[PDB]
RNA sequence: CCAAGUCUGGGCUAAGUGGUAAAGGAUGUGGCGCCGCGAAGACAGCCAGGAGGUUGGCUUAGAAGCAGCCAUCCUUUAAAGAGUGCGUAAUAGCUCACUGGUCGAGUGGCGCCGCGCCGAAAAUGAUGCGGGGCUUAAGCCCAGCGCCGAAGCUGCGGGUCU
RNA sequence: CUCGAUGUCGGCUCGUCGCAUCCUGGGGCUGAAGAAGGUCCCAAGGGUUGGGCUGUUCGCCCAUUAAAGCGGCACGCGAGC
RNA sequence: ACCGCUGAAAGCAUCUAAGCGGGAAGCCCGCCCCAAGAUGAGGCCUCCCACGGCGUCAAGCCGGUAAGGACCCGGGAAGAC
C-alpha cells in the first residue's frame, strides 16, 4: 500500500518488475507466485493468498516495492564511521584505499551500481541504488577491517558504543 | 600432440656453483602427428603418410604452436623449455618385477630371535576373523618395473644442440638411460 | 647418526669425558644427531668432578663424526672420531677451551664461541 | 551453547528460529544461547 | 507388582525414615496444588528429598501439605552370586497410583508459593502436573 | 543420432515418479522410450533435502565402488531401471529406454547438476 | 518392481516425520474458552515530566528499588510506582509498572486441544523392502465407494473310509 | 549355536574402520587486550616419536614433541611367527 | 560451525521460508595412477578391396591381399611360464 512518485516507469512483466527513474535505472525481480499490485499512480499489495502465511509473503513485498521506488528516484546512502588511532582512509583508484595496520592496506572496489564516498578520511560512506545491495556491501567492508570493541577502533556501524 | 618428450640420456652433475647433479635427454623434434580437436564432430588423430622410411615396417598453446611445427612439415625442434624452467617427465618404471612384499612395499621382516630362523621375508597378516574374508586393500606381490612412473617440480636448468639436447634438475627419469622419456611444467608450484 | 645409546668423547674441557646420546633434538620423528646437530644424551664418565661429574644430564652438540658429511661443495669429510661439546639451554659452551678442530657447520647453526677457540675449523 | 535446555536470560534475549532451530538472542554474550 | 514378605516377617514395622507432611500456611478457599498420573514405587529418598527441597526455596504460607509417603520395598544382591536369591533390602515408597492428589500449594494470594512448588514439581521425578483445586488457584 | 519415432516423448515439471513408472510400464511390454529434458523434470518440493537423498547417490562411494551418476540423465537411469528387476528382458529393457539433455530429437535439473548435472 | 482405484469426500502436514526413544524446551502451525479495550479512540512507533516524606532496619566500612536479612506505608498534586531493572564507593543518569497531539479498527493474555522441530553420538558402506513420494504426490485422522488375494468357501469330476 | 571340538593372555606384523578430536583447521565464549590458557559448537585429513622396569596391557620413570587420543572388529588376527 | 545484508507474517525487531553473500588441513575439481570385459564394447588416422564353387534370408565350406600378423631363430633392468 504505497505509491511511485515522479518519473517510476513501472514494468511488471512474467513476474519481473522494470523500474525506471533518475539516478536509479533498476530491473528488480518479483514473484509470479503471488499477485501483482500496480495502476498508473499508485500501486500495491495482491492477496494470492490472504492467510497469515503469504500474507506477510506480500506483506514484505510492498517494501519490496517501496525499494524499487525511492532506489529508483534517490538511490541509498550507508553511513560508516572511521574510528581507528592509526587505522584511516581516503579514496584512491576507481576503489577505495583503507589502511588500518598489517602492512598492505587494500583497495575495494564498488562494482557496477555501488559506489563509495571519502567525504574525509576519516569517515566514509557509499550510496548505491539498493538498499539491498548496499547495506550488504556497506558492511561487508564495515567489518572486512575488525571493528573489535575491545576498547574502541576500526569500521563500526555509525552509531555504536564501547566496552570494557 | 600436446606435450613434448625423448628418451632418458643418462645422469652425472658436475659445476654450478655449489655443484649439483642432473640428467640429459635426447630428442630434436619428433614430427607432428595431426592435433587434438573435437570440432564440427569427432576430431583427433589424421595421418597424411610423411614420416619415416621404416615406420610402415609397423605401418591451446601447448599443441598450438605446434600447428607452428606440425604444418611446417612435420618435426618440431623441442627446448621451448629454456634457462631454468620446471615442465614434468614420465619415465617408465623398470622391469623390476615380482619381488617380496619386503621391497615392493615397507614393511618390517622377521625380528631378531626369529629374523634368521631360517625364517623371513613375508608379510604379517590378511583379515580378522569376524570382519569379513578380504579386503582389496593390502597390496601385495604387486610385480614392479614396468610402472608408467612419473613425478612433479621438474626443473629444467639448461641446454644446448649438437643433437638437440637437454640438461636436467636431478634425474630420477624414473626408466633407464636409453628409455622413454616425456615431460611437461604442469601445475606447477615454484611456478 | 649418533642417538640411542652411541657414545662420543669432549673436545672442550666442561669437565666432561664421554656422553651417551638419548635423543636427537628437534622434535618428533628425527632419528638422528650430525655436527651441528644438538643431542639429548649424558655423561658415561667425566674427569675427577672437574664440574660435570660422570652420570649428569646434559645437552651437547655435533662437531665431530665418522659419518661423513657431504659438503654442499659436493666435497666430503669425515673424522678419527665422534664426539662434541655441551651447551646451556642457550647454545652455549661450557668447555672454556676446544680440541679436535671441527667444520665449518657449527657457523652455519650458531655457535661461533666453539667455532674459534677451536683449534682448527676444517 | 546448552544445545539443550535453553530459556531467557536479560529481560529481553529473543527466541528466534533457524532452520527450525531455536537459538536464544539478546542484546549480550553473556546469552549466546543455542542448542 | 512384585511387593514385600510381609508386614513384620521381612520387612514391616518402620518409619520409613522422611520429612513428615505439613509447611506452608493455612487459607480457607484458593486451592493451589500439584498431583501427577505417573505410576511409580515413588522413589522414597528422591521423594523425601526433592518436597523438602520445596521448603528450601519458600519457607512459610503457601499448603506445603504433601499427601504421599512410601511403605514397602525392594532387594537385591546379597551372598552368592545371582541365582538362589535371599533378599538384602533398602529403598522403600508408595505407589502413585496413575495420578492422584499429590501435595497441596494452598492459600489465599500467595502464588509466591505457586512458582514455588512449581520449583517443587520441577525437581520430583516422574513428570508431574501442574493444576488447581476447588476454584482454581485465586 | 536421430533414430525411430517409436517411443516419442519428453519431460518437465511433472512428477518424477509415476513418470517413470509407465515410460517402463512401455518400457515393458516391449517399447522404446527415447525422450529428454532432464533440467525441466520435476520432484518432491524439499529440495534441499531434496538434492540429499540422491547426493546419496551422490558420494554413495564403496570400496568395492558405489559410482552414483551425476547428470540428470541418471536420475532417471536410476528410478526408471529400479521399476524393472535384472534378468533378461528388463536388463536391456534398459537399453531400450533412453533419455538426454536439452533436445536431440523433435524441479527435474537441480539435485543431479547439483550432485554433478 | 508384483495382481489390483496416480477412487471420490472433508480435514491436517511444509519436517522426509513417516522409515524406532524418554525428562526437558520454544508469540511453529491449525481448531476451541477467558481479562482489558479503539471515539475514559486500545499493545509495539513518536513529543515530554521520566513526582515528593520515600536517601526506612541487619550489615554500614556501602542499601539509600539497581550487595543481600526484614518493610511495604504516607502524601501536596497530572499518579501513585512495597521505585522488578545497567551500574559504581554508597550518592549521582536512563527504564516502564503513567498519558496529550499525530495516527486509527482489531491488540496483549492463560486454560483446551489435534499435527510438528532441538534433545537423539559409532565403529565394512549406504538405506522407506527397493526405485521412490510433498493439497489422487504421499503420510496421518474421520467418511462412501469398487477391484485384488489361501490350497479357505462355491462349480466341475474322480478318490476314499465311517 | 560350538565338547565328531571356535587354539585362550601379552607380543609381532598387516591394518581397518568410529568420534564423544590428542596434534591438526574453522568457529562462538571468557572473569579474553598481548601472549599464552580455559569453555563449547563443526570438522576426521593427515599425523599422534626412543628408552627404562615389568610375561604383561596398565602403569610409574627417563629425553623429545604440535601432539605424544578414546574405542571397534571373536577386547582383529596360530592354518602368519 | 560459524558471521552478515535486504525484509514479511508480529503497523515496531529478526541471517529468514522465499532473495543475495561471508567462512573451513575438510567434500567436488584441480595435481599423479589405472581404466570401456563402463556386454552403452567409444574417437580418430593409416593401410587392405570384392576370390572360388556348391539349393538361399547358402552372415556355410576353398585361394588369396605380408594391410597384415605369426609361428621358429636372435636378442633385451621384459621378464617364473
Amino acid at each position: 500500500p504505497i505509491e511511485i512518485p515522479a518519473g517510476v516507469t513501472v514494468t511488471v512483466n512474467g513476474n519481473t518488475v522494470t523500474v525506471k527513474g533518475p539516478k536509479g535505472e533498476l530491473t528488480r525481480t518479483f514473484h509470479p507466485d503471488m499477485t501483482i499490485t500496480v495502476e498508473g499512480n499508485v500501486i500495491t499489495v495482491t492477496r494470492p493468498s490472504d492467510e497469515k502465511h503469504h500474507r506477510a509473503l506480500h506483506g514484505t513485498t510492498r517494501s519490496l516495492l517501496a525499494n524499487m521506488v525511492e532506489g529508483v528516484s534517490k538511490g541509498y546512502e550507508k553511513a560508516l564511521e572511521l574510528v581507528g588511532v592509526g587505522y584511516r582512509a581516503s579514496k584512491q583508484g576507481k576503489k577505495l584505499v583503507l589502511s588500518v595496520g598489517y602492512s598492505h592496506p587494500v583497495e575495494i572496489e564498488p562494482e557496477e551500481g555501488l559506489e563509495i564516498e571519502v567525504p574525509s578520511q576519516t569517515k566514509i560512506i557509499v550510496k548505491g541504488a539498493d538498499k539491498q545491495r548496499v547495506g550488504e556491501l556497506a558492511a561487508n567492508i564495515r567489518a572486512v577491517r575488525p571493528p573489535e570493541p575491545y576498547k574502541g577502533k576500526g569500521i563500526r556501524y555509525e552509531g555504536e558504543l564501547v566496552r570494557l | 600432440v600436446q606435450g613434448f618428450a625423448g628418451y632418458k640420456a643418462g645422469m652425472t652433475p658436475r659445476e654450478g656453483m655449489e655443484t649439483v647433479p642432473v640428467t640429459v635427454i635426447e630428442t630434436p623434434p619428433m614430427r607432428a602427428v595431426a592435433l587434438r580437436a573435437y570440432e564440427q564432430r569427432p576430431l583427433t588423430e589424421v595421418w597424411t603418410d610423411e614420416f619415416h622410411s621404416e615406420l610402415d615396417r609397423t605401418l591451446s598453446d601447448r599443441l598450438d604452436h605446434a600447428l607452428d611445427i606440425v604444418e611446417d612439415g612435420g618435426e618440431h625442434a623441442m627446448n621451448i623449455f629454456r634457462a631454468g624452467e620446471y615442465a614434468d617427465v614420465a619415465g617408465v618404471t623398470k622391469g623390476k618385477g615380482t619381488q617380496g612384499p619386503v621391497k615392493r612395499w615397507g614393511v618390517q621382516k622377521r625380528k631378531g630371535k626369529h629374523a634368521r630362523q631360517g625364517w623371513r621375508r613375508r608379510i604379517g597378516n590378511l583379515g580378522p576373523w569376524n570382519p569379513s574374508r578380504v579386503r582389496s586393500t593390502v597390496p601385495q606381490q604387486g610385480q614392479t618395473g614396468y610402472h608408467q612412473r612419473t613425478e612433479l617440480n621438474k626443473r629444467l636448468i639448461d641446454i644446448g644442440e649438437g643433437g638437440p639436447y637437454t640438461l636436467v634438475k636431478g634425474s630420477v627419469p624414473g626408466p633407464d638411460k636409453r628409455l622413454v622419456p616425456f615431460f611437461r611444467a604442469v601445475r606447477p608450484n615454484d611456478q | 647418526m649418533i642417538q640411542q645409546e652411541s657414545r662420543l668423547k669432549v673436545a672442550d674441557n666442561s669437565g666432561a669425558r664421554e656422553v651417551l646420546v638419548i635423543k636427537v633434538l628437534g622434535g618428533s620423528g628425527r632419528r638422528y644427531a650430525n655436527i651441528g646437530d644438538v643431542v639429548v644424551a649424558t655423561v658415561k664418565d667425566a674427569t675427577p668432578g672437574g664440574v660435570v661429574k660422570k652420570g649428569q644430564v646434559v645437552k651437547a652438540v655435533v662437531v665431530r663424526t665418522k659419518r661423513g658429511v657431504r659438503r654442499p661443495d659436493g666435497s666430503y669429510i669425515r673424522f678419527d672420531e665422534n664426539a662434541c661439546v655441551i651447551i646451556r639451554d642457550d647454545k652455549s659452551p661450557r668447555g672454556t677451551r676446544i680440541f679436535g678442530p671441527v667444520a665449518r657447520e657449527l657457523r652455519d647453526k650458531d655457535f661461533m664461541k666453539i667455532i674459534s677457540l677451536a683449534p682448527e675449523v676444517i | 551453547k546448552v544445545r539443550s535446555s535453553v530459556k531467557k536470560m536479560c529481560d529481553n534475549c529473543k527466541v528466534v528460529r533457524r532452520h527450525g532451530r531455536v537459538l536464544v538472542i539478546c542484546s549480550n554474550v553473556k546469552h549466546k544461547q543455542r542448542q | 507388582s512384585i511387593k514385600p514378605t510381609r508386614r513384620e516377617y521381612i520387612s514391616g514395622i518402620p518409619g520409613k525414615g522422611i520429612a513428615q507432611f505439613k509447611m506452608g500456611n493455612n487459607t480457607y478457599p484458593a486451592q493451589v496444588e500439584n498431583v501427577v498420573e505417573k505410576p511409580v514405587q515413588i522413589r522414597h529418598n528422591a521423594l523425601e528429598a526433592a518436597r523438602n527441597a520445596a521448603n528450601r526455596f519458600v519457607q512459610n504460607s503457601g499448603k506445603f501439605r504433601i499427601r504421599k509417603f512410601p511403605f514397602h520395598v525392594i532387594r537385591e544382591q546379597d551372598g552368592d552370586g545371582m541365582r538362589a536369591p535371599f533378599g538384602k533390602s533398602v529403598g522403600t515408597a508408595a505407589r502413585s497410583h496413575g495420578a492422584n492428589h499429590d501435595f497441596i500449594a494452598w492459600v489465599n494470594p500467595d502464588p509466591a508459593v505457586e512458582f514455588a512448588w512449581r520449583r517443587a514439581y520441577m525437581k520430583v521425578t516422574p513428570t508431574v502436573n501442574i493444576d488447581s483445586s476447588p476454584a482454581g488457584n485465586a | 543420432a536421430e533414430f525411430d519415432a517409436d517411443v516419442i516423448v519428453d519431460a518437465r515439471d511433472c512428477i518424477m515418479g509415476r513418470v517413470a513408472s509407465q515410460v517402463a510400464e512401455q518400457a515393458l511390454d516391449g517399447e522404446t522410450v527415447a525422450v529428454v529434458n532432464a533440467e525441466r523434470a520435476v520432484i518432491t518440493g524439499r529440495e534441499e533435502q531434496i538434492v540429499e537423498k540422491y547426493e546419496k547417490r551422490v558420494d554413495i562411494g564403496n570400496d568395492n565402488g558405489y559410482f552414483y551418476p551425476k547428470r540428470p540423465d541418471g536420475i532417471f537411469k536410476r528410478t526408471i531401471r529400479g521399476m524393472l528387476p535384472k534378468k533378461q528382458r528388463g536388463r536391456e529393457a534398459f537399453e531400450s529406454v533412453r533419455v538426454y539433455l536439452g533436445n536431440p530429437y523433435d524441479t527435474l535439473g537441480e539435485i543431479s547438476e547439483t550432485l554433478g548435472a
